[PDB]
Protein backbone atom coordinates (compact mmCIF):
# COMPACT_ATOMS: atom_id res chain seq x y z
CA UNK A 1 0.00 0.00 0.00
CA UNK A 2 1.37 3.66 0.28
CA UNK A 3 2.60 2.21 3.74
CA UNK A 4 4.35 -0.30 2.44
CA UNK A 5 7.94 -1.07 3.80
CA UNK A 6 6.84 0.97 6.86
CA UNK A 7 6.78 -1.35 9.96
CA UNK A 8 4.61 -0.97 12.30
CA UNK A 9 7.11 -1.52 15.55
CA UNK A 10 9.54 0.33 14.39
CA UNK A 11 9.44 3.28 11.51
CA UNK A 12 5.85 3.96 12.17
CA UNK A 13 6.93 4.59 16.11
CA UNK A 14 10.57 5.89 15.06
CA UNK A 15 12.32 2.87 16.78
CA UNK A 16 15.21 0.75 14.70
CA UNK A 17 15.90 -2.31 15.23
CA UNK A 18 19.55 -3.69 16.67
CA UNK A 19 21.12 -4.28 12.95
CA UNK A 20 19.64 -1.28 10.41
CA UNK A 21 22.40 0.32 11.16
CA UNK A 22 24.70 -2.06 9.92
CA UNK A 23 22.96 -1.70 6.40
CA UNK A 24 22.83 1.69 6.20
CA UNK A 25 26.79 1.83 7.16
CA UNK A 26 27.06 0.12 3.88
CA UNK A 27 24.90 2.19 1.65
CA UNK A 28 28.08 4.33 1.07
CA UNK B 1 19.55 -19.00 8.19
CA UNK B 2 23.10 -19.57 9.13
CA UNK B 3 25.15 -18.14 11.27
CA UNK B 4 21.96 -15.65 11.74
CA UNK B 5 20.45 -14.22 15.36
CA UNK B 6 16.76 -14.29 16.84
CA UNK B 7 14.73 -11.86 14.29
CA UNK B 8 13.24 -9.14 16.74
CA UNK B 9 9.48 -8.97 16.95
CA UNK B 10 7.61 -7.31 14.39
CA UNK B 11 11.47 -6.65 12.93
CA UNK B 12 9.73 -8.57 9.17
CA UNK B 13 6.11 -7.82 9.13
CA UNK B 14 5.86 -9.04 5.61
CA UNK B 15 7.27 -12.42 6.36
CA UNK B 16 5.38 -14.98 5.00
CA UNK B 17 5.54 -19.00 5.66
CA UNK B 18 4.65 -21.57 2.75
CA UNK B 19 3.35 -24.26 5.00
CA UNK B 20 1.68 -27.69 3.85
CA UNK B 21 -1.16 -28.44 4.44
CA UNK B 22 -0.63 -32.83 4.88
CA UNK B 23 1.84 -33.83 6.21
CA UNK B 24 1.56 -30.09 8.02
CA UNK B 25 4.88 -28.83 7.47
CA UNK B 26 7.49 -25.82 6.38
CA UNK B 27 7.28 -25.62 2.78
CA UNK B 28 8.94 -22.37 2.13
CA UNK B 29 9.53 -18.83 2.79
CA UNK B 30 7.65 -15.60 1.07
CA UNK B 31 6.10 -12.37 1.06
CA UNK B 32 3.23 -10.11 1.60
CA UNK B 33 3.48 -7.28 -0.98
CA UNK B 34 -0.24 -6.34 -0.18
CA UNK B 35 -3.24 -7.47 1.70
CA UNK B 36 -4.11 -9.80 -1.26
CA UNK B 37 -0.51 -10.91 -2.77
CA UNK B 38 2.38 -13.35 -1.72
CA UNK B 39 5.83 -12.98 -3.59
CA UNK B 40 7.93 -16.42 -3.49
CA UNK B 41 10.22 -18.97 -5.34
CA UNK B 42 8.85 -20.42 -8.25
CA UNK B 43 11.08 -23.43 -7.35
CA UNK B 44 8.90 -23.41 -4.36
CA UNK B 45 5.75 -24.94 -6.08
CA UNK B 46 7.50 -26.28 -9.25
CA UNK B 47 10.50 -28.28 -9.52
CA UNK B 48 9.88 -31.66 -11.60
CA UNK B 49 13.23 -33.27 -11.11
CA UNK B 50 12.04 -33.79 -7.78
CA UNK B 51 8.33 -34.46 -8.85
CA UNK B 52 7.18 -31.02 -7.17
CA UNK B 53 4.44 -29.39 -8.14
CA UNK B 54 1.74 -27.96 -5.98
CA UNK B 55 -1.51 -26.76 -6.21
CA UNK B 56 -3.54 -23.55 -4.43
CA UNK B 57 -5.36 -26.37 -2.45
CA UNK B 58 -2.53 -28.52 -1.34
CA UNK B 59 -1.14 -25.13 0.78
CA UNK B 60 -1.75 -22.42 3.18
CA UNK B 61 -0.16 -19.08 3.90
CA UNK B 62 0.45 -18.25 7.40
CA UNK B 63 1.36 -14.88 8.24
CA UNK B 64 2.57 -12.62 11.45
CA UNK B 65 4.37 -15.44 12.63
CA UNK B 66 7.51 -15.53 14.85
CA UNK B 67 7.51 -18.99 16.20
CA UNK B 68 8.67 -21.74 13.84
CA UNK B 69 6.26 -24.44 14.73
CA UNK B 70 3.39 -22.84 17.34
CA UNK B 71 0.12 -21.63 16.26
CA UNK B 72 0.46 -18.38 16.92
CA UNK B 73 -3.21 -17.44 18.47
CA UNK B 74 -4.21 -14.22 18.29
CA UNK B 75 -1.13 -12.94 16.31
CA UNK B 76 -0.89 -15.41 13.44
CA UNK B 77 -3.09 -15.09 10.21
CA UNK B 78 -3.53 -18.10 7.71
CA UNK B 79 -5.15 -17.40 4.54
CA UNK B 80 -6.22 -19.61 1.96
CA UNK B 81 -5.06 -19.75 -1.83
CA UNK B 82 -7.23 -18.33 -4.55
CA UNK B 83 -4.60 -18.71 -7.73
CA UNK B 84 -0.62 -19.57 -8.48
CA UNK B 85 1.33 -17.81 -11.28
CA UNK B 86 4.38 -18.75 -11.47
CA UNK B 87 6.72 -16.94 -14.87
CA UNK B 88 6.02 -18.50 -17.89
CA UNK B 89 9.98 -18.32 -18.38
CA UNK B 90 11.11 -19.78 -15.13
CA UNK B 91 13.96 -22.09 -16.15
CA UNK B 92 13.67 -25.24 -13.88
CA UNK B 93 15.35 -27.38 -16.35
CA UNK B 94 18.68 -25.56 -16.20
CA UNK B 95 19.40 -22.74 -13.86
CA UNK B 96 16.12 -21.38 -11.93
CA UNK B 97 15.94 -18.40 -14.26
CA UNK B 98 13.20 -16.42 -13.07
CA UNK B 99 12.44 -18.10 -10.10
CA UNK B 100 9.42 -16.16 -9.29
CA UNK B 101 5.23 -16.59 -8.69
CA UNK B 102 2.83 -14.90 -7.15
CA UNK B 103 0.04 -16.20 -5.25
CA UNK B 104 -3.08 -14.60 -4.96
CA UNK B 105 -5.04 -14.89 -1.67
CA UNK B 106 -8.51 -16.39 -1.30
CA UNK B 107 -9.82 -13.15 0.97
CA UNK B 108 -7.61 -10.24 1.97
CA UNK B 109 -5.41 -10.05 4.89
CA UNK B 110 -6.09 -7.90 8.01
CA UNK B 111 -2.65 -6.10 8.24
CA UNK B 112 -1.55 -5.46 12.36
CA UNK B 113 1.63 -4.79 14.50
CA UNK B 114 2.44 -8.14 13.02
CA UNK B 115 1.48 -7.79 9.47
CA UNK B 116 2.48 -5.03 6.85
CA UNK B 117 3.68 -5.23 3.19
CA UNK B 118 7.17 -4.41 2.38
CA UNK B 119 7.39 -2.09 -0.75
CA UNK B 120 8.54 -3.54 -4.39
CA UNK B 121 11.50 -0.83 -5.75
CA UNK B 122 11.44 1.41 -9.15
CA UNK B 123 14.18 1.35 -11.12
CA UNK B 124 16.01 4.32 -9.14
CA UNK B 125 15.28 2.61 -6.10
CA UNK B 126 17.13 -0.70 -7.76
CA UNK B 127 20.06 1.22 -9.66
CA UNK B 128 20.67 3.54 -6.50
CA UNK B 129 20.52 0.15 -4.05
CA UNK B 130 21.85 -2.85 -5.76
CA UNK B 131 25.47 -2.04 -5.32
CA UNK B 132 28.77 -4.69 -4.58
CA UNK B 133 29.06 -3.99 -1.03
CA UNK B 134 25.81 -2.97 0.03
CA UNK B 135 24.04 -4.68 2.63
CA UNK B 136 21.01 -6.35 2.44
CA UNK B 137 18.81 -8.55 5.02
CA UNK B 138 17.47 -11.90 4.62
CA UNK B 139 15.06 -13.79 7.17
CA UNK B 140 13.58 -17.29 7.36
CA UNK B 141 12.81 -20.49 9.31
CA UNK B 142 15.43 -22.37 7.06
CA UNK B 143 18.06 -24.87 8.41
CA UNK B 144 20.80 -23.14 11.00
CA UNK B 145 23.35 -24.87 8.91
CA UNK B 146 23.68 -27.92 5.77
CA UNK B 147 18.72 -28.08 13.14
CA UNK B 148 15.98 -26.07 12.94
CA UNK B 149 15.03 -22.76 14.89
CA UNK B 150 12.89 -22.07 17.54
CA UNK B 151 11.95 -18.30 15.74
CA UNK B 152 12.64 -16.13 12.70
CA UNK B 153 15.97 -15.88 11.92
CA UNK B 154 17.88 -13.18 10.36
CA UNK B 155 21.45 -12.18 8.65
CA UNK B 156 22.67 -8.94 7.23
CA UNK B 157 24.78 -9.65 3.94
CA UNK B 158 26.79 -7.83 1.51
CA UNK B 159 25.76 -7.96 -2.62
CA UNK B 160 28.84 -9.48 -4.57
CA UNK B 161 30.25 -8.22 -7.97
CA UNK B 162 28.97 -10.07 -10.69
CA UNK B 163 32.20 -11.46 -12.07
CA UNK B 164 33.17 -12.66 -8.34
CA UNK B 165 29.62 -14.33 -8.23
CA UNK B 166 30.13 -15.49 -11.72
CA UNK B 167 33.67 -17.41 -10.93
CA UNK B 168 31.80 -18.82 -7.42
CA UNK B 169 29.81 -21.42 -9.77
CA UNK B 170 29.95 -23.62 -12.46
CA UNK B 171 26.31 -22.45 -12.71
CA UNK B 172 25.59 -20.45 -15.56
CA UNK B 173 24.10 -17.16 -13.91
CA UNK B 174 21.75 -14.54 -15.93
CA UNK B 175 21.29 -10.49 -15.49
CA UNK B 176 17.94 -11.80 -13.30
CA UNK B 177 19.86 -13.20 -10.67
CA UNK B 178 22.57 -11.44 -7.93
CA UNK B 179 24.67 -13.07 -5.56
CA UNK B 180 25.30 -11.99 -1.53
CA UNK B 181 27.40 -13.15 1.36
CA UNK B 182 30.82 -12.55 2.65
CA UNK B 183 33.59 -13.27 1.05
CA UNK B 184 36.47 -15.78 2.75
CA UNK B 185 38.42 -12.77 3.57
CA UNK B 186 35.92 -10.60 4.79
CA UNK B 187 36.02 -12.75 8.47
CA UNK B 188 32.06 -12.12 9.06
CA UNK B 189 29.64 -15.19 7.47
CA UNK B 190 26.10 -16.04 6.99
CA UNK B 191 23.87 -17.32 4.90
CA UNK B 192 20.57 -18.76 3.70
CA UNK B 193 19.64 -22.60 3.30
CA UNK B 194 17.29 -25.21 2.48
CA UNK B 195 13.83 -23.87 4.37
CA UNK B 196 15.10 -20.40 3.36
CA UNK B 197 13.83 -20.55 0.08
CA UNK B 198 10.91 -17.86 -1.11
CA UNK B 199 12.00 -15.40 1.50
CA UNK B 200 12.92 -12.11 1.11
CA UNK B 201 16.08 -10.05 0.51
CA UNK B 202 15.86 -6.66 2.19
CA UNK B 203 17.23 -3.57 1.42
CA UNK B 204 15.95 -0.40 3.72
CA UNK B 205 16.26 2.92 1.70
CA UNK B 206 18.54 5.52 3.32
CA UNK B 207 16.66 7.87 1.10
CA UNK B 208 12.58 7.00 1.94
CA UNK B 209 14.21 4.73 5.31
CA UNK B 210 11.00 1.95 3.21
CA UNK B 211 11.96 -1.40 3.33
CA UNK B 212 12.40 -2.50 -0.48
CA UNK B 213 12.41 -6.41 -1.10
CA UNK B 214 15.18 -6.88 -3.86
CA UNK B 215 15.60 -9.96 -4.06
CA UNK B 216 14.12 -13.73 -3.19
CA UNK B 217 16.08 -16.54 -1.81
CA UNK B 218 16.59 -18.66 -5.02
CA UNK B 219 19.68 -21.32 -4.85
CA UNK B 220 23.37 -21.82 -3.71
CA UNK B 221 25.43 -24.53 -3.51
CA UNK B 222 25.89 -25.98 0.19
CA UNK B 223 24.62 -23.30 2.54
CA UNK B 224 27.53 -20.82 3.83
CA UNK B 225 30.71 -22.51 2.13
CA UNK B 226 33.76 -20.10 2.14
CA UNK B 227 34.01 -19.12 -1.70
CA UNK B 228 29.99 -20.19 -2.08
CA UNK B 229 27.37 -17.76 -2.28
CA UNK B 230 23.78 -17.21 -1.37
CA UNK B 231 22.10 -16.61 -5.41
CA UNK B 232 18.95 -14.16 -5.65
CA UNK B 233 15.86 -13.30 -7.84
CA UNK B 234 16.58 -10.38 -9.30
CA UNK B 235 12.90 -8.81 -7.92
CA UNK B 236 13.16 -5.37 -10.23
CA UNK B 237 14.38 -7.36 -13.80
CA UNK B 238 10.95 -9.28 -13.36
CA UNK B 239 8.93 -6.11 -12.01
CA UNK B 240 7.10 -5.66 -15.47
CA UNK B 241 5.79 -9.37 -15.13
CA UNK B 242 4.79 -8.60 -11.76
CA UNK B 243 2.61 -5.59 -12.65
CA UNK B 244 0.88 -7.31 -15.33
CA UNK B 245 -0.17 -10.36 -13.37
CA UNK B 246 -1.78 -8.34 -10.59
CA UNK B 247 -3.01 -5.74 -13.09
CA UNK B 248 -4.84 -8.54 -15.27
CA UNK B 249 -6.07 -11.22 -12.93
CA UNK B 250 -5.99 -8.37 -9.56
CA UNK C 1 5.36 -32.99 12.37
CA UNK C 2 6.91 -30.73 14.99
CA UNK C 3 4.27 -28.29 14.52
CA UNK C 4 1.56 -27.43 16.63
CA UNK C 5 -1.90 -27.92 15.12
CA UNK C 6 -3.45 -25.41 13.69
CA UNK C 7 -7.54 -25.01 13.49
CA UNK C 8 -9.04 -27.39 11.76
CA UNK C 9 -11.34 -24.65 9.99
CA UNK C 10 -7.71 -23.70 8.22
CA UNK C 11 -7.64 -27.57 7.01
N1 LIG D 1 22.96 -21.32 0.30
C1 LIG D 1 21.87 -20.72 -0.09
N2 LIG D 1 21.78 -19.42 -0.07
C2 LIG D 1 20.67 -21.52 -0.57
C3 LIG D 1 20.73 -22.91 -0.73
C4 LIG D 1 19.63 -23.63 -1.17
C5 LIG D 1 18.43 -22.98 -1.47
C6 LIG D 1 17.21 -23.77 -1.95
N3 LIG D 1 17.26 -23.81 -3.43
C7 LIG D 1 17.43 -24.99 -4.05
O1 LIG D 1 17.77 -26.01 -3.45
C8 LIG D 1 17.44 -25.06 -5.56
C9 LIG D 1 16.22 -25.87 -6.07
C10 LIG D 1 16.76 -26.44 -7.41
C11 LIG D 1 18.16 -26.97 -7.00
N4 LIG D 1 18.50 -25.96 -5.99
C12 LIG D 1 19.78 -25.70 -5.64
O2 LIG D 1 20.03 -24.68 -5.01
C13 LIG D 1 20.94 -26.59 -6.03
C14 LIG D 1 21.91 -25.90 -7.02
C15 LIG D 1 21.22 -25.65 -8.36
C16 LIG D 1 20.91 -24.34 -8.77
C17 LIG D 1 20.15 -24.13 -9.93
C18 LIG D 1 19.68 -25.20 -10.69
C19 LIG D 1 19.98 -26.50 -10.29
C20 LIG D 1 20.74 -26.72 -9.14
C21 LIG D 1 18.36 -21.60 -1.30
C22 LIG D 1 19.47 -20.86 -0.86
NA1 LIG E 1 31.95 -19.76 -13.53
NA1 LIG F 1 30.16 -18.30 1.50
Amino acid sequence: EADCGLRPLFEKKSLEDKTERELLESYI
Amino acid sequence: IVEGSDAEIGMSPWQVMLFRKSPQELLCGASLISDRWVLTAAHCLLYPPWDKNFTENDLLVRIGKHSRTRYERNIEKISMLEKIYIHPRYNWRENLDRDIALMKLKKPVAFSDYIHPVCLPDRETAASLLQAGYKGRVTGWGNLKEGQPSVLQVVNLPIVERPVCKDSTRIRITDNMFCAGYKPDEGKRGDACEGDSGGPFVMKSPFNNRWYQMGIVSWGEGCDRDGKYGFYTHVFRLKKWIQKVIDQFG
Amino acid sequence: GDFEEIPEEYL
